[PDB]
């Protein structure tokens, strides 16, 4: 019988930062044991100062994102090249995820930029289109792993100030994007040593007001 | 749902209908009314697959409504049940049938006398002096049988009724949390409000 | 045939005695000498090779025997109990040993699994 | 998991990869899939771990007592008789698939063996997720009368392939050198290609950070004198 | 797997192609699908490669212990032994065994024992998955008591045409040649088999 | 939804520094039966484009079909069809793709791996994947079915990432392919000794090579081989 | 998942948890569970977050559009049956939807439970999900008409702890709402793990743990 | 229905400088219904402890076989067993009843009373041995610790310093897992002196 | 068959177990004690499949029973406990399990204490204030977790027990005929004869 | 079913065996598999018996259609109409057909249509369950430019082994020869071929 789905592996990561916004990927493309390559780009900017990736299975995922910068063409296009706000586009894409209802993209999507005061915006999205704004998260294979990591040295969970003994909280300081970076880069080399379908490289798009810039890291290549 | 009982006495007819509504595996609601009034002399009342009852029921009472205010008269009970059963016995052909089980308890004007119609979901229509659907009859048929006579009062219907009632509430494992009784006679329909 | 034999040989006597154990240590006492010195930092086990013939290669009969890499042995009386005893020893080493956790068995309780092998020839059938 | 085989002038040599896995996520990243029969027979084993290792310890505890009994060093023909009749009679169900090598009085030999029971001979054998990956660079690199030297080389950039290109393997190369005359010499990380880079930040913690409600003494030792 | 063994005027040849697959990935390309059960009665082994082996195994051993107590057995002996392995386990193997010996009372003779169990005494026999390719070869060019080098050519065209339909088939032709002048080994390369 | 019948197994391609090359053997395999010995599976498109297929044969000669149909559409009202306005590499696979992904979500694929290979305008290698599933993914080495397993591993030795590109010359390359086309027939049971192999360079162009030969093998060794373990003779 | 609702005196509570999970996998600690369809009108979810959503947020659509034509708000009854009439025509296509509308119209404060079988039920309480019998067992024994806002909003919130203590797949947070004739009015984000040791400390329960 | 996923549950060791740490949460269900917060998955035979995920039943099985089997090593052996030991026991005990399982994940953790070297060792549920010089972890959240651990993680950490990574791998990864909490214990362990935490973490 | 609840308060242990016994679609008994008497001061409530509930407590009651003759003495709850779990850890790996979930409640003359022992058929025990097996949990274990103090009086524990059986009464589908409620202290066992 | 054609000097000649089955049974011992679907193009059938039929009668209806039209049709032509309809119905059809033809200008030409609906031109082709006994046969025995003596011989002695050992197939070996002279069809009875 023929299978219509299929899982290409990779991992995502967005966080939102005060300020600005990152949106993280491996370039590690897989079917079951092998590798197809070991750099192919995942996470796209899509214009209008938005990021986007589709993790799971890649024919589905290079189709959605394909749809939605198609959807941002086509909003400047019917009102008078308006920015496409993220949280507009964040209600969009959940309805093309919906047209697909009864025979949905395997895929589950981030996308990451600004609002419109300015601040740092990630949005995150199941297959059939449930969706919701979020601070930090990851998406893929080795999420799982990642995202305990996260709820620690991000949000400072289960952290409590010297002394105090569980009485009081660890404060929630914002981050720089440097600091992001780093959490990005070891919840990533941390990831490779344990999931075999995580590796080869990651790439990093961050996101300002100054637009989106780009950054690569090697990892392990077995 | 569960439970639907139906006697027709001397003047008029009695439908008894329980007041459970369970999901998985908690009682939502104890007073859910089984019952749509079709028309001010006919009462149906239903059981089967969730929603499908419901929906069903409306969609016969819309119909019945229809025609009265098209020719400004009332539809005998008979020709009610015929209605009712036709949209049945389309619907078990249909790509997705309607899951419905129905008494049609009503008085005709015309000839004054009660009548109890029981249709199950594939359209097999009987008229009774008494009826019931699904496992309601394995408890309460010996009792009816017993008892019933054509010539009894409402009080005495109603009466017979409690002892079928109190039967399936000792030996039935499930938990319907009591019924609701409507009287459908000349004057119209009614409920029972304490029972 | 079956082994019908399904009593003991070795019983008590009137005066307390178990005959052929005594009888066994009898055979053990015009058996070839053999000893065995501890020292600080080793152990030494030693006894003569009784040649039976000049025509035999005695390098071809040990009486000194390894059990374990650790653990050697040496006997006096009956040779052809003895090989057996060996087999036994070094494979009980490794049943009810080595093959549960994962060493060979100190000294005391190899010893002490020879010796229930012995005492269940003077008491079964 | 990417586990080779290769004969050579005077002996044979066998070497395999150090990841363990479950499903997609690796449970230990330096393993030890190269084990010892006999001190001169090795194998080394793909599939089932805990099945590998059993019926390893199982015939090797076996051999060690037929090599006493016998007064004889244990031959290889003896290791894969003993494995194979032992794996066919549980058909197929203790999941070893294991590459057998050693030297012993009659030469160096390699055989390989499969779960059902089944051997093979040959000059290179490779199996595991990685055999494919593995195989390639023996079939493209083997030669009749290679050196020690050689036969090393060729083997640990067959288990390479298997490491880089097969997800089921990775991190280290493990390898062991049986050469006729000679002591066997097992190589623990032979090669170290995967070493992980250092972290950008240190993750050690201020002391207090983890909230506590009780804490107590536990008693280890033994009932006291006195 | 393609396998054969023929008889001809001096005794008998068996025949055999190399390669064992799991599936499309060739496991083993120089595979000796030639057994010996004893010096001079061999088998040629197709099915499952752990059956065949065990079989094989139990045989020789069954065949040693023979040896020992009455002397040199009959190739109808050891053909006697394999299909009682064969018939009593035939739900639990997978087994296509042909089996080739050497008397001097005798000469050569072929027995085959396919699935069930049953055994077929013939002039020759062909077995394996690459052996529906050339029923129709080998019927048409078989002849009794052909020459060593008349039934070398049989053998070697048959497998050549077997091991080029069938992908379960190929590497080399290994050939055993069991005569009174005892047992002699043959192999033909690619390079040799394929022009022809 | 169906089942490949008659099938074609591995295509291998690599990137070197000047072009693509890409190669495949000539066989038609029916299930275990090696049915049909000379069947070309690299298809020219134009000077500068070689699409190489595998899977189902009844699906490649549709594909073959579209291509064929798709030069001559793009001649039509075109009168740099044969310059600026001819069909690149990239139009060729993106409509490939386009109609892989359309036919797997009507759940009626074609059962195929291609592997388009070429050389751009601007003089950039093209190499891209795509699939019955209308998975696509590029890398400077690409292989399909057992070529993946088996062909990467040794390709990749050439060229391990990008920069080793332009380090790498079109002999080198086409050496490595020959080397894996002739694992290819040792290791793949549905694989053949014939084979065509494609080269699409920026300065020669396409050079279409057929009835090319596996070579220079390795089987003596297996006198010596004797039994599965104990048989001596 | 754990949700409730229930009518009194002073409008209607509507408390939920925040917890998805995608098998033992706790897949986000924080989702909202309330849908604000309009100012006057809620909804909660249960069932498949994407149907809850769109279905949902479709019902808002259809609730603005009746406004506009009739310039006047929708009951809630007419609106729970907007909505059940859309989960009629995917009929057994496999959606997953378990929601409780609440608002306050001109027959006072409305609340009806819809589910994906085109189910429509009125009542003065349901609860909903996983935690949904650990909740009911809290609201019998202390519900009255007579409750006060305050008391009410209390006994929501310490009905959904109840469920997220037990339930594996029910926890994170508590979303409160009051629902007024003036419309709804938020009551904030309570952390599970810090209202749970406040709540045994004040209210003296969950003696069985130890804190 | 999953023998190993009915119970849930989590254990995780660590090795530090002359010490090593064990830890488990201290929930027992059944399936989505949250039975004992007061479920304790370690054990300890003499200096050497033992910790035990999976399906509860096991878990109290296994713990009386292994009191039962050191018990007797004691009283022939005229000494307290040794981890190095102990763990070939564990696998032994286990690979016997290869082809009808108990569903647990075994952890242990001690230190060798002669040399004083840190031991730390993971089994399948079939026995096979993972002798990590890091870190080992078992349970429903092994996927989340093997992420705490791996970034967390750092050799040659002082007791007190083990203490609070050990401490904030189980905590963090129990809360991203819905069969695990409801309480956590976590054992320091040094050549002589061994101290036992509870950790104050939610109850959800 | 189906609900057996357990309270350990300050000075006793009450164990409450439904009464209906079902066969296909019928209630064959409404007065049921799922029970047995392991020894003066050890009682055992159970619930599970046809037959192999009563069969496993009879047996656990005459090896029990057998102790106390033989030694003279009443084994602690805490032993008698452990016992039943290495039966049921026993039985789950044989050729057919028997399918039995118990509550042990026990008074401790030693200690002078009760205990309360939840033991399911795979032989999973705790130790717990209060338990239930099935389902009864999922609706009951709110109020407990609310309501529970361990210092509570008998009479207190009672009438906790009493708002269980209404919120079960209420909210399951099942009707399980009432409880027959039993209370194990110092004294040893008895009946609640009005509940 | 066994069936094959073959190209020679003069043009070309199909041929068949003519037995039906339902499982065991034999429903027609004379069938005609050669069948007609323009004066010199025919088709050999095998696979479903009623596919078969349904295909070569609307093809038999679009070459009459296309000859009213444009012309003698070529045989590369019937070959593609056959595809298209074994191509585009593959899900719903089992049909294993051989099309043979003789022009003028390009002389006689053989494709083979296999169950996927792919085309192939050859030489001379086999189909049908009998042929696969027969692939070593007529390998080693098939040459180019035949006489239509060798060539009726060729054909004679293959179907005869695909006969012999396959139970699907027997009955007459029936033959169709095309070329410039016109149509002529050959049969030959049991007792003929088997002594062969
Ligand atoms: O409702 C349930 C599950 C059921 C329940 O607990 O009763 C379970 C019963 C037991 C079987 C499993 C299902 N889950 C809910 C409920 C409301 C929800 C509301 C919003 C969301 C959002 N999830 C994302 C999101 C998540 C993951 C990744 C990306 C986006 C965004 S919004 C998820 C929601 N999930
Ligand atoms: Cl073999
Ligand atoms: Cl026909
Ligand atoms: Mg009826
Ligand atoms: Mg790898
Ligand atoms: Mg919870
Ligand atoms: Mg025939």
């Amino acid at each position: 019988q023929f299978n219509p789905y299929g899982d290409n592996g990779g991992t995502i990561l967005g966080i939102a930062g005060e300020d600005f916004a990152v949106l993280a990927g491996d370039t590690r493309n897989i079917t079951d044991y092998s590798i197809n390559s070991r750099y192919e780009p995942k996470v796209f900017d899509c214009g209008d100062n938005i990021v986007m990736s589709a993790n799971g299975f890649a024919a589905d995922g290079d189709a959605l994102v394909k749809r939605f910068k198609n959807s941002v063409k086509w909003y400047h296009f019917d009102h008078n090249d308006k920015k496409l706000s993220i949280n507009s586009a964040a209600r969009n894409i959940q309805h093309l995820l919906y047209s697909r209802r009864f025979f949905p993209y395997y895929v589950y999507n981030i996308i990451a930029g600004l609002d419109e005061d300015g601040k740092g915006a990630v949005y995150s999205f199941d297959p059939v289109g449930s969706y919701q704004r979020e601070q930090c998260r990851a998406g893929g294979a080795a999420a799982s792993l990642i995202m305990p990591f996260l709820d620690n040295q991000v949000n400072f969970k289960n952290q409590y100030e010297p002394g105090t003994n569980g009485k009081v909280k660890k404060p929630l300081k914002y981050l720089s994007v440097e600091e992001v970076i780093k959490l990005v880069r070891d919840s990533f080399t941390s990831a490779t040593e344990r999931h075999i379908q995580v590796g080869d490289g990651l790439e990093i798009l961050i996101v300002t007001k100054d637009g989106v810039r780009k950054e690569f890291y090697e990892l392990k290549r077995d | 749902m569960d439970i639907i009982l139906g006697i027709r006495v001397q003047d008029s007819v009695i439908l008894a209908s329980s007041k459970a509504v369970t999901r998985g595996i908690s009682v939502l609601k104890d007073s859910d009314d089984k019952t749509r009034q079709l028309s001010p002399h006919t009462l149906m009342s239903f059981a089967g697959e969730a929603g499908d009852t419901v929906q069903f029921a409306e969609y016969i009472q819309a119909n019945i409504q229809l025609y009265s205010i098209r020719e400004d008269y009332e539809l005998s009970p008979q020709a009610v049940s015929s209605f009712v059963r036709q949209e049945l016995a389309k619907s078990i052909r249909s790509r997705r049938p309607y899951q419905v089980n129905v008494l049609i308890g009503g008085y005709d004007k015309k000839k004054n006398k009660p009548e109890l119609y029981q249709i199950d979901y594939l359209g097999t229509k009987v008229e009774l002096p008494y009826g019931a659907h699904g496992y309601s009859g394995f408890y309460t048929f010996s009792l009816l049988d017993h008892h019933y006579r054509p010539d009894m009062t409402t009080e005495e219907g109603l009466d017979l009724l409690k002892l079928c009632v109190q039967e399936l509430e000792k030996r039935m494992p499930m938990d319907f949390k009591g019924v609701i009784v409507k009287i459908v006679d000349k004057d119209g329909i009614r409920q029972v409000d304490d029972f | 045939m079956t082994d019908r034999y399904s009593f003991s040989l070795t019983t008590f006597s009137p005066s307390g005695k178990l005959g052929q154990i005594d009888y066994a240590l009898t055979a053990v006492k015009q058996g070839v000498t053999s000893l065995g010195i501890k020292a600080t930092n080793g152990v030494v086990i030693a006894t003569e090779k009784k040649s039976s013939s000049p025509l035999a290669m005695s390098e071809t009969l040990s009486k000194v025997s390894l059990l374990t890499p650790d653990i050697g042995a040496v006997y006096s009386g009956m040779g052809p109990d003895y090989r057996v005893l060996v087999d036994k020893s070094r494979k009980v080493a490794h049943t009810s040993y080595k093959r549960i956790y994962g060493e060979y068995p100190p000294t005391k309780l190899l010893v002490s699994e020879v010796a229930k092998i012995m005492q269940e020839a003077t008491q079964s059938g | 998991t990417t586990i080779v085989g290769v004969k050579f002038n005077n002996g044979v040599v066998i070497a395999a990869d150090t990841r363990s896995t479950q499903g997609p996520i690796v449970a230990d990243k330096n393993c030890a899939k190269l084990h010892r029969i006999s001190p001169k027979i090795w194998c080394a084993g793909a599939g089932t771990a805990a099945d590998t290792e059993a019926v390893t310890q199982l015939i090797g505890s076996n051999i060690e007592l037929h090599s006493l009994y016998t007064s004889r060093e244990p031959r290889v023909v003896s290791a894969l008789q003993m494995l194979k009749q032992h794996l066919f009679k549980y058909q197929g169900h203790i999941g070893a698939y294991l590459i057998v090598a050693g030297v012993d009085p009659t030469g160096s030999h390699l055989f390989s063996i499969h779960a059902h029971g089944s051997t093979d001979v040959g000059y290179y054998l490779s199996l595991g997720s990685g055999s494919l990956a593995a195989m390639a660079v023996l079939e493209s690199h083997w030669k009749q009368d290679l050196t020690k030297e050689e036969a090393i080389k060729l083997a640990s950039d067959a288990i390479q392939a298997g490491i880089w290109n097969d997800l089921g393997s990775g991190s280290n190369v493990d390898v062991c050198v049986m050469e006729i005359g000679k002591d066997a010499e097992y190589l623990r990380n032979y090669l170290t290609p995967n070493v992980r880079e250092e972290k950008q930040k240190s993750y050690k913690f201020p002391r207090g950070t983890t909230a506590v409600l009780k804490e107590s003494i536990v008693n280890i030792c033994d009932i006291q004198e006195e | 797997t393609s396998i054969m063994a023929v008889t001809f005027k001096d005794g008998v040849i068996l025949g055999a192609d190399s390669r064992t697959t799991t599936g499309a990935y060739i496991a083993n390309r120089v595979t000796d699908k030639l057994t010996r059960v004893h010096d001079k009665i061999w088998c040629c082994r197709s099915g499952s490669a752990a059956d065949t082996q065990a079989i094989a195994d139990i045989v020789q051993y069954h065949l040693e212990l023979y040896t020992s107590q009455y002397g040199t057995p009959s190739t109808e002996t050891a053909a006697s032994v394999f299909k009682e392995l064969c018939y009593e386990n035939k739900d639990n193997l997978t087994a296509g065994i042909i089996v080739a010996g050497y008397d001097d009372k005798n000469k050569g003779e072929v027995y085959t024992i396919p699935l069930g169990g049953s055994v077929h005494k013939l002039p020759y026999a062909i077995a394996g998955s690459g052996s529906t390719f050339i029923y129709g070869y080998c019927d048409k060019n078989f002849r009794e008591n052909m020459s060593k080098e008349e039934t070398v050519d049989f053998i070697k065209h048959s497998l050549s045409q077997a091991i080029k339909w069938d992908g379960s088939s190929g590497g080399v032709i290994r050939m055993v040649v069991l005569t009174a002048a005892g047992v002699e080994r043959l192999i033909f390369y690619p390079d040799e088999y394929e022009q022809l | 939804t169906q089942q490949p019948i008659v099938t074609g197994t591995s295509v291998i391609s690599m990137k070197y520094d000047n072009g693509v090359i890409i190669a495949a053997d000539n066989l038609g395999s029916y299930g275990s039966l090696l049915r049909f010995n000379g069947v070309e599976r690299l298809i020219p498109v134009g000077d500068n484009t070689v699409v190489g297929i595998s899977g189902d044969i009844s699906d490649m000669q549709h594909i073959e079909r579209l291509l064929k149909d798709l030069v001559t559409e793009n001649a039509y009202d075109n009168p740099l069809a044969d310059a600026e306005e001819a069909l690149e590499p990239s139009y060729i696979f993106e409509y490939l793709a386009t109609v892989m992904y359309q036919r797997r979500s009507k759940m009626n694929p074609l059962w195929n791996a291609i592997i388009v290979a070429g050389v751009q305008s601007n003089g950039d290698q093209f190499l891209r994947y795509v699939n019955l599933l209308g998975v696509t993914y590029s890398s400077p080495t690409l292989a399909t079915g057992f070529g993946a397993h088996m062909a990467n591993p040794l390709l990749r030795k050439v060229v391990d990432r990008e920069s080793d590109i332009p380090k790498t010359t079109v002999q080198v390359a086409e050496e490595a392919i020959v080397n894996a086309m002739r694992v290819l027939y040792y290791r793949d049971a549905r694989s053949s000794r014939n084979f065509s192999l494609a080269i699409i360079d920026k300065n020669t162009g396409l050079t279409f090579k057929k009835n090319l030969q596996v070579e220079n093998m390795k089987w003596d060794f297996a006198k010596d081989i004797k039994g599965y373990g104990t048989q001596k003779i | 998942t754990t949700t409730l609702a229930f009518k009194f005196q002073h409008g209607v509570i509507a408390a939920v948890d925040s917890r998805a999970s995608a098998g033992s996998y706790i897949s986000a600690l924080r989702v909202n569970k309330v849908i604000e369809i309009n100012p006057y009108l809620l909804g909660t979810m249960s069932g498949c977050a994407a149907d809850c959503q769109y279905w949902e947020r479709l019902l808002a659509k259809e609730c603005r559009l009746y406004y506009l034509r009739n310039g006047e708000r929708i009951s809630v009854s007419a609106a729970s049956k907007l909505l059940s009439n859309m989960m009629c025509q995917y009929r057994g296509m496999g959606l997953s939807m378990g929601s409780m509308i609440c608002g306050w119209d001109k027959k006072g404060p409305g609340l009806y439970y819809v589910d994906e079988h085109g189910t429509r039920l009125s009542g003065n309480m349901f609860s909903t999900g996983s935690g949904n019998t650990y909740a009911y067992g809290v609201l019998d024994s202390n519900y009255k008409w007579d409750l006060s806002v305050e008391d009410a909003l209390y006994l929501g919130k310490r009905s959904i702890l109840a469920a997220a203590h037990r339930d594996a797949y029910s926890g994170g947070s508590v979303n409160l709402y009051h629902v007024t004739e003036d419309g709804w009015i938020y009551h904030g984000n309570h952390d599970v793990g810090e209202l749970f040791w406040k709540v045994k400390e004040e209210e003296g329960s969950f003696n069985n743990v130890i804190g | 229905s999953d023998p190993s996923s009915i119970n849930g549950g989590i254990v995780v060791a660590m090795t530090g400088k002359d010490c090593v740490a064990i830890a488990c949460d201290l929930r027992l269900g059944s399936q989505s219904l949250g039975v004992s917060n007061k479920f304790e998955k370690i054990f300890h035979y003499g200096h050497v402890f033992l910790g035990i995920t999976g399906l509860a039943t096991d878990v109290t099985t296994l713990n009386e076989m292994f009191r039962y089997k050191t018990n007797l090593y004691k009283l022939k052996e005229e000494r307290a067993i040794e981890p190095e030991t102990f763990t070939q026991l564990v696998s032994s005990s286990l690979y016997e009843r290869r082809f009808g399982p108990y569903f647990v994940g075994p952890v242990v953790a001690g230190i060798n009373s002669k040399s004083g070297k840190p031991f730390i060792a993971g089994f399948d549920l079939i026995g096979c041995i993972d002798e990590a010089k890091d870190f080992i972890v078992s349970g429903t959240a092994s996927d989340q610790l093997f992420g705490m651990c791996e970034s967390l993680y750092e050799p040659n950490l002082e007791p007190e310093d083990l203490f609070e990574t050990i401490s904030q791998a189980l905590l963090n990864a129990a809360d991203r897992d819905a069969l695990s909490g409801w309480g956590a214990v976590v054992y320091i362990i040094k050549k002589d002196e061994v101290v036992k935490r509870y950790l104050k973490m939610r109850q959800d």
